[PDB]
């Protein structure tokens, strides 16, 4: 979940 | 009457929702456009992507939820996503043409097009169902920002870890919406038991959603066709 | 002067060409539109993630291609994919402006686009330089076809299994090559040579985007942007 | 390598 963490700051 | 924690809460969401929402749709000439085998799926891709993006930026602002593990965000924000979509989704649909209208010719979305973008007929119907009845109970800005945080915050999800926590935060939300309801909303006497009742039917859609999603992303030439992000939240990783 | 397999061979790769390259760049209204952080990244994925789709319909006709292993056409696919892309977009580089024309104010692409792009001076110097070498050569639509015929079957790539049956169609059609400059191609003493040496270069601007794209697909905020097909050839993945 | 399969046949 590499984006999801990203967007997740 | 209403308290300033309860007051607070509302305030936040509010505002989160109106960071998160462009009544313009504006950035629509952004994504891959509309084509009318799957000549809506790029477009239909693009627009998911968007959305999920503007989810998490409004989850981000839940109160609560930026306290929770990175864990139980994602595993909330993978389950409800498509949910919460659907609950956003409302401000653009349309009683009169049975459509959720964003733009021009372009933007305006009738049910056909939905066929065109890999989805049948078995998850629209009650789509569209659940949109007329969702846009009859003329919910206040409130009422359709909470029910959309009441959604992310379900315990009930798979994935989900700290249960007891998200089930705490989701009742402190349920309690701020019923008081709203009661102390704001004239001819509210029923409305709530209604609200509750359409998160068992965003269930259902979700369920269908998940199937008809799964025959799509199974096909590769289907799935070269979503985003990066589309195809992560909606993917099976652990 | 020229048999008749050779002949067979270059009829099937200028045929293959002309199914796999439009001069009208009419399917570019598809792709999300650019704009002018990295404003022309989706853009440009939607257009190199085209282009891909493009070289493996053109592969699978390069003759000998098909009977190699799944395997090897991956490999040789993945490795070249980028360098197969700088050769055929020379048809669209121009000489008077130094851009690759493909359309109206949209698709004239300047060297500053690529910059807006996620890519560097580093690559787009000898990308441009490359660019103005090769349209200088005037190659015959034979040559050019050949050219990127035998870039695709270079055996010294990483990932190949079978490098004495591709070293063995590269030398085929560089026989093929050769021979065509020869009795077909007047003041072309020099030209196989200098076509030779455009493959050199190639390897370094291969280097240069490779380093450049795990700089970019390191970066989930800009990897997003990207396409599942982009991902996938130029990912790691074993 | 999933799409680069499909896409070769
Ligand atoms: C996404 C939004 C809008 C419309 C939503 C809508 C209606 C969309 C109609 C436009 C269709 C274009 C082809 C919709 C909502 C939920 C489910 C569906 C159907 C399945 C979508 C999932 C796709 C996926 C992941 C590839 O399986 C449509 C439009 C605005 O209200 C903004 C809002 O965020
Ligand atoms: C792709 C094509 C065309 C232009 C190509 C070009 C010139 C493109 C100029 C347009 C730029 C738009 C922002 C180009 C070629 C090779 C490398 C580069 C730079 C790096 C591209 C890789 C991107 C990636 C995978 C995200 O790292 C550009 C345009 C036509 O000639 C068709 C042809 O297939």
């Amino acid at each position: 979940h590499k984006i999801l963490h990203r967007l997740l700051q | 009457m209403l308290s300033d924690e309860q007051m607070q809460i509302i305030n936040s969401l509010v505002e989160a929702h109106h960071k998160t929402y462009d009544d313009s749709y504006s950035d629509f000439v952004r994504f891959r456009p509309p084509v009318r085998r799957l000549s809506m799926l790029p477009h239909l891709a693009d627009l998911v992507s968007y959305s999920i993006q503007k989810v998490i930026g409004f989850a981000k602002m839940i109160p609560g939820f930026r306290d929770l593990t990175a864990e139980d965000q994602i595993a909330l924000l993978k389950s409800s996503a498509i949910e919460i979509i659907m609950l956003r989704s409302n401000q653009s649909f349309s009683l009169e043409d049975m459509s959720w209208s964003c733009g021009g010719p372009d933007f305006k979305y009738c049910i056909n097009d939905v066929t065109k973008a890999g989805h049948t007929l078995e998850l629209l119907e009650p789509l569209v169902k659940f949109q007329v009845g969702l846009k009859k109970l003329k919910l206040h800005e409130e009422e359709h920002v909470l029910l959309m945080a009441i959604c992310l915050l379900s315990p009930d999800r798979p994935g989900v870890q700290d249960h007891v926590r998200i089930e705490a935060l989701q009742d402190r939300l349920c309690d701020v919406l019923q008081a709203y309801i009661r102390i704001q909303h004239p001819g509210g006497r029923l409305l709530y038991a209604k609200m509750i009742q359409k998160l068992a039917d965003l269930r259902s859609l979700n369920e269908e959603h998940s199937k008809q999603y799964r025959s799509l992303s199974f096909q590769p030439e289907h799935s070269m066709q979503l985003t990066p992000l589309v195809l992560e939240v909606f993917g099976s990783e652990v």
